[PDB]
């Protein structure tokens, strides 16, 4: 556990999170929840 | 298909390198197309340029 | 912080070599 430092976090985050596909399931009054292209685009930051 | 992961491997996980590639790639492409228009032109018109005038130097 | 430093530097060397890319124009390379 303590062999996981700040550099280990970024390397596993780039393997699993950064610019990857997602899966969504929603239920209820969900007409104001954003759509799939809104969510897929925000898996990366076009600013850094 | 292995060039497609390898070209994304190196350059754009970043957003300032990317702006290098679209500005500096706008140049090698603009010179690759200005070169080909300037050689298809002087191949359709042989004997019609200004330096192909037989009496150029001599008016007197 | 320190990422935003260098990430200020990478595209600060884009302007330099993007306005060094619209006016003086060594064009064979």
């Amino acid at each position: 556990i303590d062999a996981v430092d700040a550099s280990t976090i970024k390397r596993v985050a780039n393997r699993f999170i950064y610019d990857k596909d997602i899966a969504i399931a929603a239920m209820g009054p969900i007409q104001r929840l954003p759509d799939y292209n809104w969510f897929r685009r925000r898996t990366y930051w076009n600013r850094y | 298909g292995g060039i497609f992961e390898a070209l994304y491997k190196v350059l754009m996980r970043r957003n300032s390198v990317y702006v290098t590639f679209v500005i500096a790639g706008a140049f090698v492409g603009e010179r690759a197309v200005d070169y080909g228009v300037h050689k298809l032109w002087e191949h359709n018109n042989v004997g019609k340029r200004y330096e192909d005038i037989s009496v150029l130097g001599q008016r007197q | 912080i320190q990422p935003t430093d260098v990430k200020a530097a990478a595209m600060w060397g884009v302007a330099a070599a993007t306005g060094g890319l619209y006016l003086i124009q060594p064009w064979g390379w």
